[PDB]
RNA sequence: AGGAGGUGCAUGGCCGCCGUCAGCUCGUACCGUGAGGCGUCCACUUAAGUGUGGUAACGAGCGAGACCCGCGCCCCCAGUUGCCAGUCCCUCCCGCUCGGGAGGAGGCACUCUGGGGGGACUGCCGGCGAUAAGCCGGAGGAAGGGGCGGGCGACGGUAGGUCAGUAUGCCCCGAAACCCCCGGGCUACACGCGCGCUACAAUGGGCGGGACAAUGGGACCCGACCUCGAAAGGGGAAGGGAAUCCCCUAAACCCGCCCUCAGUUCGGAUCGCGGGCUGCAACUCGCCCGCGUGAAGCUGGAAUCCCUAGUACCCGCGUGUCAUCAUCGCGC
């Protein structure tokens, strides 16, 4: 048995949603068994910074927030599975990092 | 640890604290009978929502309010007598355990001490250290005048519990005295209306001043 | 406090005039008709709405 | 029974008075005019100092397996004074745990497990469990709840 | 202590500088006036029903002038 | 039976079943937990219960997350439901809402967000 | 370091939008795109007319195509340029223009309301213009002209209008432009249609 | 002579790209630009108001 | 060219407070010759110019609100986060043989994880309110009456400040007010005031024991693990470009012993030595390891600042620029 786990990171919500909904489609239309796509833990990275340009006024502060969701699916081999990945429409966003696992 | 456990399965049947089972307290004044809260509670600690509520506080156990306000004794504008009662040293504020181990042993010292009730013992001195008049300017046209007012039964609880608090830390500030001999000797003297006790003593000078409103 | 917003108190008495019949006392059941005929797409304004009409269709029979 | 079913303050105190016994345990000459760690401010006050660590480090390796240096200086760490400055955590000693956790496999009640750190031998597991049925036992017919 | 119980029953309004004071009316349970109704004033939160506490009876507050 | 129970950050899972009534917090007696007071706050569900459901259930709690007190809460909350599930009586459940209600209804309080001037001391904290 | 990556990736794209803005100022330059892929790195660029972008005989272009290879780095960049389907519709195209238009020495109010009479019938919901600066004088004034309904607050104002800052210079020394468009296909969070 | 001395740490080592002030740079993960720089330009890093 | 040379009544942009206060107005109609007024007024109600009910006005727009982020319960989907959830099997430690504990296979319960849906709506009842708007109490319920912590702050004003972060008019310098480099200064101290850290011991200190976190960060980086040195530190090194390797210990807490209240078995400023880390170098100009020494202060007047629900208060932790300068800031 061999393996294939793919992480699908993307700061938008939706087309992270469309890569996967489009990978479930090719892995059921393929006929080879995929593994539920798990949505691994989503990264804040936090920016606060003083909003007055000078030293002056009331100390206040800016929250600056970018939220970059990730997700897992794992599939069994199959070339003619993996052939339909690399046709794959990916948007500019969306970052797909594929290893191969025994 | 066998105090600890002992203590830990003595009042398996339903107990305050450890020990005095509240079914022989009984309430002499009539005023706070409704406000006193006498349900019988293993621990009295419910992290309730009490401060939310207008009359939560009728809720509240008077062991777990008695801890409560131990836990904030120190520090204050209040310069009695030119003295600034500060907890420096590990503070009561938010260890409430340390506070629930105090009240534990002033307890105790008051069981072994009066022989009876200790929580029968504290009714005594809440009743004993209530006032029942005090003070307020009311103004006509910019002239004020000092007018005597009648003390709800709940601020004459809150008064009088947080006076027995502040003489307690008065007696044992910056002294050999522990807080818990401070505390069980504050509690003893306010049972049998002893004056030398700041929660009798300040009773009798909230009670007085307004006299003299009239 | 409590004032029921403006804009949905002109929708609610304007879906009244136009079905006076497919709103009643029961409010979940206007909830999911104001669902369905408006294109709200907040649930929380739908729910205001669907209180809203359940007290104008209270208001209809006693007047 | 097991260690779980008793204090680990009284258990360490068996343990570290057991011990006493056994000529695998041996304080070094440079232990009793070094402290515990660089948070402690005072020198420990008594003279069995040493051998409580080791009925602690045993009885740390009972529990968490597999554990070295430095997580048992993680662990041994407390707040010190910094003058006017906020008091603040630090870490214990690193050649003093070096040393009782050698004098310890020496012993063979435990071993090295190299990439992961010192685990507990099967004589040692035997050593702590009889003692733990021994103190259990003792608080079971001095406080009978324990019985069940 | 001479002091005299007597039940609250109806509020009369916020009073005192600051509305801190409660005006209540109150009926006295037990004395030398007992059942008579007096208005009298409340430091600290109050109800309907309270028992409050008095050392004379004989002092009243002015009607609350708006 | 499984239960769980959630109160500020201590988090804890519950499994009772048939037994002769040994009661663990992670796998130790519920008698020997160092701090009392945590004690009594486990034990509040099972004094009032009854000794014959204490002797009649085997109960294996573990709490992760918070402080020891905290931890003690989640473990009487999710001891409570256990009980609630395993007797699955009116009764139990009247008398629990009775005694006190977080056992029913939890703790969803938490702590708010730290803001700035002067954060670190509090959230509604700022200086002089 | 996916963090890094994308960090780098859209500071290499920011710095490149502010390279074309003092670049392609005169072209209107209103937004950008950037595709990667194995052969390259493709630029999508809308100005308000490409004819500028050009250059002649693609002198200019072929010169950015060199620089965003040497000073950014891109490998193989590939230069695309394109008309913005509505310039009436960008503010910040608009505000460049009247800025332009200023500069040129015509008179504030009328290069104001005509622009904002020709962004109007171009079907855009909402137009603002608030100018600010030495605009009749030394001392400096800030005037507003508003038309239609700009809802200035919510994530609505963050999300669907669109914005654009410009500095007009002159002898006088700099002016400060800010216009608000809102497009017509965005709809109201209060507003219920009914069918 | 002109050149100015290399350094691998300190305030000079570091200059925003943008406006090439030496002093408050942040380095969260490596954006290299002033901070009132950033002010105007993290919605154009996608960076949004919560 | 350049200016860190000035010019914030030369400006743009920006920040502050008035003030998330309730306000600002426009289209046309009406009154007044006009200055201008109405809408935006009045009784009630709202946190609001939010509405109710009457009004020479009716509508509109900016504003608050709606809008958006997150907590509050459940469901689904997804399970390599986590667990003797039920568990034949294997390996191990005991034991009263009663039993207790741990891992490999396996299972996915449940926490967690992250996408959607429901759920809380004055949804119902009583009282109030003119039966209106709306208000209070109650019931049910994880959470009902702007649920809750937040973001979105207006027309205008203050020539507030900021051209010394940016663009930038005017003027000034053009081998200086330009460029580079060494050292000092940015720390200079009998002094007034602001804000913070330590302390004024027994409530407590020393010895040992136990259960307890998220914030985020980690490649010239995070670093288990092994070895030397008491320690700072020296040498090797696994795993890791981040639910997976480290920061990760929790603190407060109580538990068994020692001490028995005083300027001290508190307090360490401060004075010298030996060693150690970053940096070219740290006396000016860092901290740490050990020793000796280790001050006042014993609760502080006049005057005066802030807080209301997990909130004060107390405790502890990651991180900002970053070797250190923070006894600071944000966040946990």
């Amino acid at each position: 048995m061999q393996k294939a786990r793919i992480k699908i990171a993307s700061t938008n919500v939706r087309s992270l949603d469309e890569v996967a909904n489009q990978i479930k489609q090719i892995a059921e239309r393929t006929g080879v068994r995929m593994s539920g796509p798990i949505p691994l833990p989503t990264k804040r990275i936090r920016i606060t910074t003083r909003k007055s340009p000078d030293g002056e006024g009331s100390a206040t502060f800016d929250r600056w927030e970018l939220r970059v969701h990730k997700r897992l699916i794992d599939i069994e081999a199959d070339e003619r599975a993996m052939r339909q990945i690399m046709r794959i429409r990916v948007p500019e966003d969306v970052t797909i990092e594929i290893e191969l696992i025994s | 640890a066998k105090p600890l456990n002992e203590r830990f399965f003595i009042p398996h049947e339903i107990k305050v604290m450890g020990r005095w089972s509240t079914e022989d307290v009984e309430v002499r004044d009539p005023s706070l009978k409704p406000y006193i809260n006498l349900e019988p509670r293993l621990l009295p600690h419910t992290h309730g929502r009490h401060a939310k509520k207008h009359f939560g506080k009728a809720n509240v156990h008077i062991v777990e309010r008695l801890i409560n306000k131990i836990m904030r004794s120190g520090g204050s504008h209040y310069k009695v007598a030119g003295h600034f009662m500060r907890r420096e040293h590990r503070s009561l504020n938010s260890k409430k355990v340390k506070a629930y181990e105090v009240v534990k042993e002033a307890f105790k010292i008051i069981e072994q001490r009066t022989g009876k009730n200790p929580i029968q013992v504290l009714v005594w001195a809440i009743e004993n250290a209530a006032p029942r008049e005090d003070t307020t300017s009311v103004m006509f046209g910019g002239i004020r005048y000092h007018v005597a007012v009648d003390i709800s039964p709940m601020r004459r609880l809150d008064v009088a519990l947080r006076n027995i608090a502040l003489g307690a830390s008065a007696k044992c500030y910056r002294n050999k005295m522990s807080f818990a001999e401070a505390l069980a000797e504050e509690i003893i003297l306010a049972a049998n209306k002893d004056p030398k006790s700041y929660a009798y003593s300040k009773k009798l000078e909230i009670e007085r001043i307004a006299e003299s409103s009239r | 406090g409590k004032i029921r917003q403006g804009f949905i108190k002109r929708v609610a008495r304007e879906l009244v005039n136009k079905y006076p019949n497919e709103f009643t006392t029961d409010f979940e059941h206007n909830k999911k008709k104001v669902q369905e005929l408006t294109n709200v797409t907040s649930k929380k304004i739908r729910n205001r709405i669907a209180g809203y009409v359940t007290k104008l269709v209270r208001m209809k029979m006693e007047g | 029974a097991t260690v779980y079913d008793v204090p680990g303050d009284l258990l360490v105190e068996r343990v570290a008075q057991r011990l006493k016994e056994i000529p695998e345990i041996k304080p070094p000459e440079w232990a009793p005019f070094v402290k515990t760690g660089r948070h402690k401010e005072r020198l420990p006050e008594q003279e069995d100092w040493w051998y409580y660590r080791v009925a602690s480090i045993l009885r740390r390796v009972y529990l968490d397996g597999p554990v070295g240096i430095e997580r048992l200086r993680t662990y041994y760490g407390g707040r010190k004074n910094r003058g006017h400055a906020p008091e603040k955590f630090y870490k214990a000693g690193g050649s003093i745990i070096r040393k009782a956790l050698q004098q310890l496999e020496a012993a063979g009640f435990v071993e090295k497990v190299p990439g992961k750190g010192r685990v507990i031998t099967p004589k040692g597991r035997s050593f702590l469990d009889k003692i733990a049925t021994e103190l259990k036992k003792e608080l079971e017919e001095i406080i009978p709840e324990l019985k069940k | 202590d001479e002091g005299y119980p007597a039940e609250v029953i109806e509020i009369i309004g916020r009073t005192g500088t600051t509305g801190d004071v409660t005006q209540v009316k109150v009926r006295i349970l037990e004395g030398r006036d007992k059942g008579r109704v007096i208005r009298r004033n409340v430091r600290g939160p109050v109800r309907i029903g309270d028992i409050l506490i008095l050392r004379e009876t004989e002092r009243e507050a002015r009607e609350i002038k708006s | 039976i499984q239960t769980t129970g959630k109160r500020k950050t201590a988090i804890a899972r519950a499994v009772i079943r048939e037994g002769k009534g040994r009661v663990r917090i992670n796998g130790k007696p519920v008698e020997i937990i160092e701090p009392e007071i945590a004690r009594f706050t486990i034990l509040e569900p099972l004094i009032l219960a009854g000794e014959e459901i204490w002797n009649s259930v085997d109960i294996d709690v573990k709490v992760e997350g918070g402080g020891f007190m905290g931890q003690a809460e989640a473990a009487r909350m999710a001891i409570a439901r256990a009980l609630v599930e395993w007797t699955g009586d009116m009764s139990l459940k009247e008398k629990f809402m009775k005694y006190d209600r977080t056992m029913l209804v939890g703790d969803p309080r938490r702590t708010e967000p730290h803001k700035p001037n002067r954060s670190t001391k509090g959230p509604r904290a700022k200086r002089q | 370091a996916i963090e890094r990556y994308f960090i780098r990736e859209a500071v290499r794209e920011m710095l490149i939008d502010e390279f074309l803005e003092k670049e392609l100022r005169r072209a209107g330059y209103g937004g950008l795109d950037i595709k990667k892929t194995p052969l390259g790195t493709k630029v999508i660029i809308f100005a308000a007319n490409p004819g500028y972008v050009i250059g002649r005989g693609g002198r200019r272009i072929r010169e950015l195509t060199r620089i965003l290879e040497k000073q950014f780095g891109l490998e193989n960049p590939q230069i695309e340029v394109e008309e913005i389907k509505n310039p009436y519709l960008n503010a910040k195209v608009q505000a460049v223009r009247l800025a332009q238009a200023l500069e040129r020495g015509i008179h504030f109010r009328r290069a104001a309301y005509a622009a904002l009479r020709a962004i109007m019938n171009n079907g855009a919901r909402g137009v603002e213009i608030r100018l600010s600066g030495k605009l009749t004088g030394e001392r400096a004034k800030s005037i507003r002209f508003y038309q239609g309904y700009l809802a200035k607050v919510g994530n609505p104002a963050e999300t669907l209008v669109s914005k654009g800052y410009a500095q007009a210079l002159l002898k006088l020394g700099v002016i400060g432009v800010k216009v608000a468009i809102m497009p017509p296909g965005a709809r109201l969070p209060d507003e219920i249609e009914i069918i | 002579y002109n050149k100015r001395k290399p350094r691998k740490f300190g305030k000079g080592a570091r200059r925003c790209i943008r406006c090439g002030q030496y002093g408050p740079i942040i380095r969260i993960q490596g954006l290299m630009l002033c901070r009132h720089c950033f002010r105007e330009v993290a919605p154009k890093l996608g960076f949004r108001k919560y």
